[PDB]
């Protein structure tokens, strides 16, 4: 789907529209987008440094800056604010897709 | 045509050494879930092309990214955001391309299996029902230090197909498969000396005495050969600085003061079967019977042996040859 | 058969002799493991040699049978011979023989001498000296050989077979009428080993006919 | 995912040509009428449940490796069989898709 | 030194290499000898070497069975041990024959150079059929000791029951990934996967048995009314059951005197349908193996 049709709810309510399993595919379709694509106006990716060095300290805390986030994708941010707990779990298989694509073995110790 | 070849090919070189090369994920139309499995078999077809090329990928975006593949449109990107990611493409001066481009770019730039063998296949390996990749049961696997004598055809029998658990070659002594250890005193250098060393004092004065009668044995061996290979014919001998046998021994006196019969090469179940059950409790094989015996002097005693000398009609041959080297 | 004081030889025993006058598919990945019960036929060999002397084309059981295993075994007698060693091959069985080859000429030597016969053959583990065999050839493996034997010390004190020590020395390190026996001996002693090198090819249609080893430069004064 | 069958779909798609190409010469005129294609129209007007198909037509086909397969594994080839001409119904008479 | 089968005194080195001296080396004149018949030896026929030339014929007509005659292992001198051998352990001897019979059928065309290939050869399954075994004891005169020995007996074909399908390989289907596996019997027992085998598919309990798909062979009961040579006093005559297999069913029809050499078996018999519960008393019948 697209980010356009994530702004138009089909459903009352925030909780059982995350909960759809085509929504929440094509929102963990658009987190990876958002830590694949994001660089700074310096140029380097912030969310790839982020992560190459997280698996160097072999720590899983990951640390996205949600101002990042609104001024990419706003959509995702009001999904984020309003219903923290389903877009999190979705975000952490964005995060661990996103971290697996450097280091195979990082799924396997954390 | 060899003017836009060695175009391709010098711009090959360029985007070999000085490329960056990012792919796009996002999506600016509504399309099914099956029709995205296309999308993902034609970006991994596509990426595992490029790394044929030998191109390496860096899944992130950056600034260093020189040629950006994306599926939307190359029609929309003046009308799109400053945060979208062509905008930052068009403002860094990265050239974009849609798979149709980019299709064609590779495409410019460069058997059905059949019923009947299928059907063959199946006699042999059995049902293609199953999940190729896992691990068929009726098939060993390696999991030791192994050998592996086989052919590619697989026509032929796995010759030798060998492999050893870890409480076997535990021993560094004795080892199934052979090291070199070299050795000394004309010994194979496989076995080695492993029974008794060289270095002892007796083994040296036994080996002293022999040495004693191998000199002049030595002498003619010098002599007939220093200067021509043939017998067209005192000695000259070149200095060493390594050891001898007698230096070591002047030093301990300083301290001191079948044919067999041919086989079936495939065995049964039950005969393997009956492998696992076996506890414990002058010979050799002629030809012309086709029988073991435990001596040959009981064999030569035997009625299919005698009765096979009397007959004559089987040495017809050596008798014709026999009467040629009688009138030669 | 030969014989010292006249220094010629003869050949016998022709009674083992004779003469001779001539792709994917998915699954079944059988490059990992042998099936636990065996259908397939093994391929009816020509194996009748001695023990340590069969060819390693023999040891691969080749459907058509050349005539060079006599050369590579007159190889072998040469290697032993000039190795000091006199039974320097010896077999248990055949696999044996294969490991034995393996632990001179290497893994991947012997890996792409059985490609071009058709068959693969891999090695896992298998803990030993030299991981790829000896690239520079037979000098080092036959020159750690003698160094064993000589440190030792059980070595007779012939001249003979030390000239062959300090040759071998002097590669691996790097009287008028002794230093003409020296250039001799080294320029000779260089040719033989050089010509062991072509005696003991993989291939066959590589390994050069025994009438290609008569008109070497090594053999130059019997000519 | 499901594990699928590569010699039954090749089963399925050899059925599924055969139901439309297997044609026999017309005894009293000469013309080449494909029988299987005429089986399925006429269920088509009388919503016919079964197809009726002579084993001596499926012999003919390749050299026999098809009706052999059938022959021997007719249980394992069967819900193949089942789909190749729910597939040929599709595609020429599909009224007899829905009841 | 020399290894032995636990249970048994029997070699498969041993009894192999006396089995093929004497398949390579014996003449019906021995049995002549045997049978202290002197003046019946005849040159044309007791002279040629009998197996030799059956099992030559044996190749050219694709028969895949030898016919033994147990009183000639007799005759032999090597094989009198491996006769007794065979009456007592006929489950192993009967395979070490056959597979000394298929490395002979191997070595009549490899050293003598015939033009048979060793493909279809050493595909066939090469099995014997003992017969002629001894002395034909009665059923009821025999002893628990007797089991899986080698018995031969008379008897009358009564009736027989229709083709039974006794299931040697098992085929299962994974539920959710169609997945399946083909395990084979193991001394009348099939294991069941309790976990699929695939590695991305370990569902438990999802492994169904497909009873058409999985492979059967044939098995079928005879009874027999058995006429003994000799009858103890007031012994009324009885019928045994004798279970035949693959090939042999439906050889014997109702109604004719045969000879049947067999292996003298005992099974325990379940009490109840819905009970594992076996009975103490055993069940005896004879497993066949050559019919005349
Ligand atoms: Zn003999
Ligand atoms: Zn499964």
């Amino acid at each position: 789907l697209t980010l356009e049709s994530l702004s138009n709810v089909k459903a009352n309510s925030y909780s059982e529209w995350i909960t759809q399993p085509n929504v929440s595919r094509t929102i963990a379709r658009e987190l990876k987008s958002f830590l694949l694509e994001y660089t700074d106006e310096t140029g380097r990716s912030v969310y790839g440094a982020r992560i190459r060095t997280l698996g160097e300290m072999n720590s899983e805390s990951l640390e996205v800056n949600y101002r990042h986030l609104a001024e990419s994708k706003a959509i995702l941010a009001l999904f984020l604010a309003k219903c923290p707990e389903e877009m999190l779990k979705i975000f952490d298989l964005v995060a661990m897709e996103a971290t697996e694509l450097h280091y195979p073995d990082y799924a396997r110790i954390h | 045509p060899k003017e836009l070849l060695e175009w391709q090919t010098n711009w090959k070189k360029i985007m070999k050494r000085d490329s960056r090369i990012y792919f796009d994920i996002t999506d600016d139309v509504e399309m099914n879930t099956y029709n995205k499995s296309k999308m993902d078999k034609r970006r991994d077809l596509l990426k595992r092309g490029f790394l044929t090329l030998g191109a390496q990928i860096t899944q992130f975006f950056d600034t260093t990214v020189t040629i950006v593949i994306t599926r939307r449109s190359v029609e929309n990107i003046y009308l799109l955001k400053d945060t979208d990611i062509l905008s930052r493409a068009k403002k860094n001066y990265m050239k974009v391309w849609s798979y149709e481009k980019a299709a064609r770019f590779l495409k410019n730039l460069d058997a059905a299996p059949t019923l009947s063998n299928l059907l063959h296949n199946e006699k042999l390996y059995g049902p293609t029902d199953r999940d190729p990749r896992t691990k068929r049961d009726d098939i060993h696997y390696f999991k030791y230090p192994h050998v592996y004598l086989y052919d590619l055809w697989q026509t032929w029998a796995p010759i030798i197909t060998l492999e050893w658990k870890p409480q076997e070659l535990t021993n560094l002594d004795e080892l199934p498969y052979p090291i070199l250890k070299i050795g000394s005193f004309g010994r194979c250098p496989f076995i080695g000396d492993r029974n008794y060393d060289e270095s002892s004092y007796k083994r040296v004065v036994k080996r002293y005495s022999r040495d004693k009668a191998n000199k002049k044995y030595a002498l003619q061996l010098r002599a007939l050969f220093q200067y021509h290979a043939d017998t067209l014919l005192n000695l000259i001998f070149i200095p060493h600085t390594c050891n001898d046998s007698t230096k070591s021994f002047k030093k301990w006196m300083q301290e001191k003061a079948g044919l067999g019969p041919t086989r079936a090469s495939v065995m049964s179940k039950n005969m393997k079967s009956l492998s696992r059950l076996m506890v414990d409790r002058n010979s050799g094989y002629c030809e012309n019977c086709r029988v073991k015996y435990e001596s040959l002097e009981q064999h030569i005693v035997s009625e299919k042996h005698l009765s096979f000398a009397e007959n004559d009609l089987n040495f017809e041959a050596i008798d014709s040859l026999i009467e040629n080297l009688r009138f030669q | 058969l030969f014989n010292l004081e006249l220094g010629r030889g003869v050949l016998v025993d022709f009674g083992l002799a004779e003469a001779q006058m001539d792709n994917n598919v998915n699954g079944v990945d059988l490059t990992k493991g042998y099936p636990k019960n065996e259908t397939r036929r093994i391929k009816r060999a020509n194996r009748a040699g001695t023990r340590g002397f069969r060819a390693p084309e023999v040891l691969m059981k080749c459907g058509a049978q050349s005539t060079k295993i006599d050369i590579w075994s007159v190889g072998v007698i040469l290697l032993s011979l000039l190795g000091r060693r006199f039974p320097m091959f010896q077999s248990l069985d055949d696999a044996d023989s294969l490991l034995e080859l393996c632990t001179i000429f290497g893994w991947k030597e012997l890996r792409k001498c059985a490609a071009l016969h058709g068959l693969g053959f891999e090695a896992s583990g298998l803990i030993w000296d030299k991981p790829n065999g000896y690239s520079n050839g037979l000098k080092e493996f036959v020159y750690d050989l003698l160094n064993k034997e000589c440190t030792i010390g059980t070595f007779p004190e012939y001249s003979v077979a030390f000239e062959t020590f300090g040759f071998l020395q002097q590669e691996l390190h790097d009287a008028y009428e002794l230093k003409k026996y020296q250039e001799e001996i080294w320029s000779d002693h260089y040719w033989c080993f050089q010509v062991l090198e072509q005696c003991f090819e993989m291939d066959p249609q590589k390994r050069s006919s025994a009438e290609d080893l008569l008109k070497t430069p090594f053999f130059n004064e019997l000519n | 995912k499901k594990v699928d069958d590569v010699t039954g779909e090749k089963v399925r798609e050899a059925f599924e040509q055969f139901l439309e190409d297997f044609s026999v010469q017309s005894t009293d005129t000469g013309e080449v009428e494909k029988v299987y294609r005429a089986q399925i129209e006429f269920m088509k007007i009388y919503d016919l449940n079964t197809i009726y198909i002579d084993y001596q037509h499926l012999s003919m086909r390749e050299n026999g490796a098809l009706a052999m397969a059938i022959s021997e594994q007719y249980y394992r080839f069967l819900p193949f069989l089942q789909k190749g001409l729910r597939r040929v119904v599709r595609k020429y008479a599909p009224e007899l898709l829905n009841t | 030194p020399l290894r032995i089968i636990w249970g048994t005194n029997v070699s498969i080195q041993e009894c192999t290499t006396n089995f093929r001296n004497f398949l390579m080396s014996f003449k019906y004149k021995f049995r002549k000898i045997l049978d202290e018949r002197e003046e019946f030896i005849n040159n044309t026929t007791d002279e040629e070497l009998y197996y030799i030339k059956q099992l030559n014929e044996m190749r050219e007509l694709g028969t895949s069975n030898l016919n033994l005659d147990a009183r000639n292992l007799l005759a032999y001198k090597q094989t009198e041990d491996l006769y007794h051998q065979l009456l007592n352990y006929p489950q192993e001897v009967i395979s070490i024959m056959d597979q000394t019979i298929k490395d002979c059928m191997v070595s009549l065309i490899v050293d003598n150079n015939l033009d048979y290939d060793l493909d279809e050869i050493e595909t066939k399954f090469y099995k014997v059929r003992p017969y002629n075994v001894g002395s034909c004891k009665g059923m009821r005169e025999l002893n628990p000791n007797d089991i899986d020995k080698l018995i031969n007996l008379k008897g009358l074909v009564l009736r027989s029951t229709p083709v039974i399908p006794d299931m040697k390989v098992a085929f299962f289907k994974c539920n959710v990934c169609d997945h399946t596996m083909a395990v084979e019997i193991d001394r009348g027992v099939i294991q069941e996967p309790a976990r699929c085998e695939r590695i991305d598919c370990n569902e438990p309990n999802s492994m169904s048995l497909i009873h058409n798909r999985c492979s059967f062979a044939d098995k079928q009961v005879i009874k027999l009314q058995e006429t003994p040579d000799f009858v103890p006093d007031g012994q009324t005559p009885h019928s045994i059951s004798l279970c035949v297999y693959d090939e042999l069913v439906d050889s014997c029809r109702a109604g004719d005197r045969i000879e049947v050499t067999g292996t003298f078996r005992s099974i325990p018999i379940r009490a109840n349908s819905r009970q594992r519960v076996l009975k103490s008393l055993y069940k005896t019948y004879v497993d066949v193996v050559h019919v005349k």
